């Protein structure tokens, strides 16, 4: 169903994204109301909605008139702030942000991650091949959920025994498998992660291993060590960041291939590069739909004024569908060039795990390309529920194997 | 109001330490005193260790006051 009128659309309600096709809604916003004021709903204030690609990157990079320090997503932005302000990278601006980023960039750069990228390829292939042999399976549970989290946990140094439990917490933190979920369950789930990492960071401060937590525990910003609080809070943003969005990207690539078999064939027969395909997968599945800022001063955009203290929401999914930037936006085209999408954001806060995000998608595409002829949906998939994220909980598929290629892998 | 237990007294000291405050009401809500997430984490993890009792976070959310937490640690 494709809604026609702007006024009766509540972007804060997760139900909106389940039971509506918002393509016309965003098109109308892009064309006639590029800066739109969403009304207040209940206690939540109203907020600006930005839908044009040009505007979206313009404000992504203006960390001078706009700030992440009072929330960067709706659940904190509408609440009036974020507890982790000035401590968690995502909700920190200024010199503390610059320093804390340069500390983390030392273990998330392409240089540092090359040992890990090899391990992703290995683990990814195994999971894909074993799902091909099985034929019928759930791709989300049996393949997708198994890579992003395990990769970040290998990096952070989370013991294997605990990962299954952390996975359960992430599924309730900002998204939900249950359509009717209260803010309380979300609150508890988020806080149980902090509780877990309080204890783990404690162990590593006393007995340091070689992992990424230990690197943070041995690092300094402006000549002073990091608080156990600061480290814990960034471990949260890494365990959650390194998981959901990549997971949802991978699942969506498969679901999109069943709908677009012409494109699947281009990949399978090596008529398009993995580099080029990965980017379209990312543009297509824009898992994080929105991110946001607060105004610190007054701004003039499109002849309207954003007052200091107003929430500004930037809509990645709309920006990735802007006709003025992408020729035939709603075409899934693996050869799309140029493909300067904004799935990873833009500017100072550009996604830390961008290289790792691509890596995980890149690997999946390489594995599917080699050891699979095609696949088919065997029963209706379940969506997650969120006003921030978009993707699938489970995806039942039948995977048609490449017996020739699979047999050679057994060596 | 004054604390009435070793427990209430000790719990109130933990509240004061965590909320970076003093003279914290014994029946005051933890959130209404301006209580946020990482505070609550430090709070719950300390109560768990000092009283050697497994305190589920959910039960803390229901009864987030010095008075109520005392009863729960007891019963
Ligand atoms: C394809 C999957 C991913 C998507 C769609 C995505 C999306 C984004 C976006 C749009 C931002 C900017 C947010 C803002 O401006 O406030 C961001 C930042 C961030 N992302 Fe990702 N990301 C992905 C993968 C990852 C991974 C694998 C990690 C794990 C390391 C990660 C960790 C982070 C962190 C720590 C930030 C904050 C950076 C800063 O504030 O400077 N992301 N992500
Ligand atoms: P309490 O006072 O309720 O707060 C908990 C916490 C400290 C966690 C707080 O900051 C909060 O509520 N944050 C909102 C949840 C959040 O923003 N999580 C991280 C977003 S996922 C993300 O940024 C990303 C980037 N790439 C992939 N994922």
């Amino acid at each position: 169903p494709i809604p026609d009128d702007i006024s009766t659309i509540n972007l804060t309600d997760p139900r909106t994204y389940e039971v509506n096709d918002l393509s016309e809604y965003w098109r109308q916003l892009r064309t006639t109301r590029p800066l739109y004021w969403h009304p207040p709903v209940g206690d939540a204030p109203g907020f600006w909605v930005v839908s044009r690609y040009a505007d979206v990157m313009a404000l992504y990079k203006d960390n001078k008139k706009l700030t992440s320090e009072k929330g960067n997503v709706l659940v904190t932005l509408l609440a009036g702030g974020d507890s982790a302000a000035g401590k968690m990278l995502a909700v920190t601006d200024g010199a503390m942000h610059r320093g804390l980023r340069n500390v983390l960039l030392k273990s998330f750069s392409p240089q540092a991650l090359k040992p890990i990228v090899d391990q992703i390829r290995v683990n990814t292939t195994r999971l894909v091949v074993d799902a091909a042999r099985r034929g019928e399976c759930d791709f989300a549970a049996d393949v997708a959920e198994q890579i992003p989290l395990n990769t970040i946990s290998d990096l952070l140094g989370v013991p294997a025994a605990d990962r299954e439990f952390l996975l359960k917490l992430n599924k309730s933190a900002l998204s939900s498998e249950d359509a009717d979920q209260s803010a309380t369950d979300a609150w508890l789930a988020r806080n149980e992660i902090l509780l877990y990492f309080s204890e783990l960071v404690a162990e590593r401060r006393a007995k340091p291993t070689e992992d990424v937590i230990s690197v943070l525990a041995n690092s300094m910003v402006d000549g002073k060590p990091l608080t156990e609080e600061v480290i814990v809070l960034n471990c949260y943003s890494l365990i959650l960041g390194g998981d959901e969005t990549s997971r949802l990207s991978m699942i969506d690539s498969v679901q999109t291939f069943t709908q677009y078999p012409d494109q699947w064939e281009l990949l399978r027969d090596g008529k398009v590069t993995l580099e080029s395909a990965t980017e379209e997968v990312l543009r297509w599945a824009t898992p994080a739909m929105h991110f946001g800022r607060r105004a610190v001063t007054d701004m003039e955009l499109h002849g309207q004024v954003i007052a200091a203290g107003d929430v500004v929401t930037l809509w990645n999914n709309s920006a990735n569908r802007d006709e003025e930037v992408f020729a035939d936006p709603y075409a899934f085209d693996l050869n799309r060039s140029p493909n300067k999408h904004i799935t990873f954001g833009y500017g100072p806060h550009f996604c830390l795990g961008a290289y790792l995000g691509r890596a995980e998608v890149h690997a999946l595409l390489d594995a599917l390309r080699t050891y699979t002829t095609g696949f088919e949906i065997t029963g209706e998939p379940q969506r997650i529920h969120s006003n921030f994220l978009t993707g699938l909980s489970r995806l039942p598929v039948r995977i048609q194997p490449n017996e020739a290629a699979i047999a050679a892998y057994d060596s | 109001r004054e604390p009435r237990n070793e427990t209430e007294s000790r719990l109130r000291r933990i509240f004061e330490e965590v909320l970076h405050s003093e003279d914290v009401d014994v029946e005051a809500n933890f959130f209404e005193l301006g209580g946020h997430s990482l505070q609550a984490t430090k709070l719950v993890s300390r109560i768990r260790s000092e009283f050697d009792a497994e305190l589920p976070l959910r039960d803390f959310f229901e009864h987030p006051n010095v008075a109520g937490l005392a009863v729960l640690i007891g019963g």
